[PDB]
């Protein structure tokens, strides 16, 4: 039927820089999106969802 | 407590409430095309009859 | 399992103001080792992770997104504990 298809270019991505590093060097446990999970557990603290 | 844990702590029960009210409240409208598939089955006689 | 994490201790909780001999007493710390002038363990780095959060989702399905419900005549009683024998007549 076609012979071309839009296939996504950028590759990764992951990055530990940032608070992610901390506890990495410090705990030895890392959560691979702790940048923004203990974001939304603090809006869920708050109002219905 | 007045702790986060325990404003953590509720999140993990009343969502337990949220993901189980669903499954019963999901349950009722099963039971509709469940029951009416027993009543029709009940109803109607094979073809070749 | 490693010892006293060596990241926490590169920042400093709160400055020491004595220097004594320290293997005299042992017994008062928990772990302790003796670092001859750098040690080999010094530099390890180890961690763990969790990768994803994936859950179902119940697919909430009213009766009317079914079109079975053609084949029914759907209406509600607010009580139907209360009645006993209901019945339609029949006439052609």
């Amino acid at each position: 039927e076609d012979t071309e298809a839009d296939v996504p270019v950028t590759y990764g991505e992951m990055v530990l820089n940032g608070a992610n590093l901390v506890t990495a060097l410090v705990m030895g446990k890392a959560v691979r999106s702790l940048d923004d999970v203990g974001r939304h557990l603090l809006e869920m603290q708050e109002e219905q969802l | 407590d007045g702790t986060g844990i325990s404003a953590h702590r509720q999140l993990r029960a009343i969502q337990q409430l949220a993901r189980n009210v669903q499954a019963v409240l999901g349950a009722f409208e099963r039971g509709t095309a469940d029951q009416m598939l027993h009543v029709l089955l009940e109803k109607a006689p094979p073809l070749a009859l | 399992p490693p010892g006293y994490r060596y990241a926490a201790a590169m920042v400093p909780t709160g400055s020491l103001l004595s220097t004594i001999e320290v293997a005299s007493h042992r017994r008062l710390f928990d772990f302790f080792s003796r670092v001859r002038s750098d040690a080999n363990s010094l530099y390890d780095v180890e961690f763990d992770a969790l990768l994803g959060s994936y859950c179902n989702t119940l697919s909430l399905v009213r009766f009317l997104e079914l079109g079975l419900s053609v084949a029914c005549v759907c209406t509600k009683f607010p009580e139907l504990a209360y009645m006993n024998e209901g019945r339609v007549q029949f006439e052609v």
